[PDB]
């Protein structure tokens, strides 16, 4: 059967696009991770690198 | 892990290898996680 | 819980007259709002599907329009064989509930 | 395609049995069924719905009472209650889905208007 997406209907029947996010933790290839905290550069003094 | 090396101008006849020292360098590292027991090459 | 209320409940004096009966609801609902035609002593029966269709064998004078939580129906023909009661129900929503009841009768 | 009723008589409060309604060849396991109350002094009242996936949805005021059973070959749906509080002076009509999108398969069934009270048959 088919959805009805006519503009005459209010909240509850109008289309709400949804995307499902689910991860896997059975195999361990150590891939897919996000970057963070890429700061500036410091020279000619003490450095906590 | 796939490591590669190429040597040009092999003037020796293509038999029983030449003589020489040639180190190898890392080329491709892959996190695939499968099993390997045997392999077969490709000829065209 | 969904509460449906209707003003034209008992049209006892509506004989040979234009009928403008209707059903509403508290929460706004779509066209999925059907009706029950319950004869005395027998199960309720459907004449209109999705507040906009018609049953296969019925007189063609019946026409119901439902849009924006307002289902309006008419019976211009006051046949004696349809001495019954009319009910209003909404579906495709949790939970399914029925109306409080309306009376239709010809003197 | 019609419906078969199993019921009748008078019962005291606190007693429950298997209310039974069958079809005339319609699929019973792989179909949608609904139960409603027809009672004197009031309109029709929604009771329960059972889907072909084995999921039952019914009112929260009658929770922990309804036990439904769809037989594979006998084609007769059973329903069992518990701890009747004497408000069952009505009849359980069994029905199908009224319309999915556009369908005229709308055969219904009847039953016996049973009562639950302290006074027995006299």
């Amino acid at each position: 059967r088919s959805y009805s997406f006519r503009p005459t209907y209010g909240v509850g029947h109008q289309p709400y696009r949804v995307v499902v996010l689910s991860f896997e933790l059975l195999h361990a290839p150590a891939t897919v991770c996000g970057p963070k905290k890429s700061t500036n550069l410091v020279k000619n003094k003490c450095v906590n690198f | 892990k796939i490591y590669s090396k190429h040597t040009p101008i092999i003037v020796r006849e293509p038999e029983d290898l030449p003589q020489g020292f040639s180190a190898l360098e890392p080329l491709v590292d892959l996190p695939i996680g499968i099993n390997i027991t045997r392999f077969q090459t490709l000829l065209a | 819980d969904i509460q449906m209320t209707q003003s034209p409940s008992s049209l006892s004096a509506s004989v040979g007259d234009r009928v403008t009966i209707t059903c509403q609801a508290s929460q706004d609902i779509n066209i999925y709002l059907n009706w029950y035609q319950q004869k005395p002593g027998k199960a309720p029966k459907l004449l209109i599907y999705d507040a906009s269709n018609l049953e296969t064998g019925v007189p063609s004078r019946f026409s119901g329009s439902g849009s924006g939580t307002d289902f309006t129906f008419t019976i211009n023909s006051l046949q004696p064989e349809d001495i019954a009661t009319y009910y209003c129900q909404q579906y495709d929503n949790l939970p399914r509930t029925f109306g409080q009841g309306t009376k239709v009768e010809i003197k | 395609v019609q419906l078969v009723e199993s019921g009748g008589g008078l019962v005291q409060p606190g007693g429950s049995l298997r209310l039974s309604c069958a079809a005339s060849g319609i699929i019973v396991s792989s179909n949608y069924m609904s139960w409603v109350r027809q009672g004197p002094g009031k309109g029709l009242e929604w009771v329960s719905v059972i889907y072909s996936g084995g999921s039952t949805y019914y009112a929260d005021s009658v929770k922990a009472r309804f036990t439904i059973s769809r037989d594979n070959s006998k084609n007769t749906l059973y329903l069992q209650m518990n701890s009747l509080r004497a408000e069952d002076t009505a009849v359980y009509y069994c029905a199908r889905e009224v319309v999915g999108s556009n369908s005229n398969m709308d055969v219904w069934g009847q039953g016996t208007t049973v009562t639950v009270s302290s006074a027995s048959t006299k």
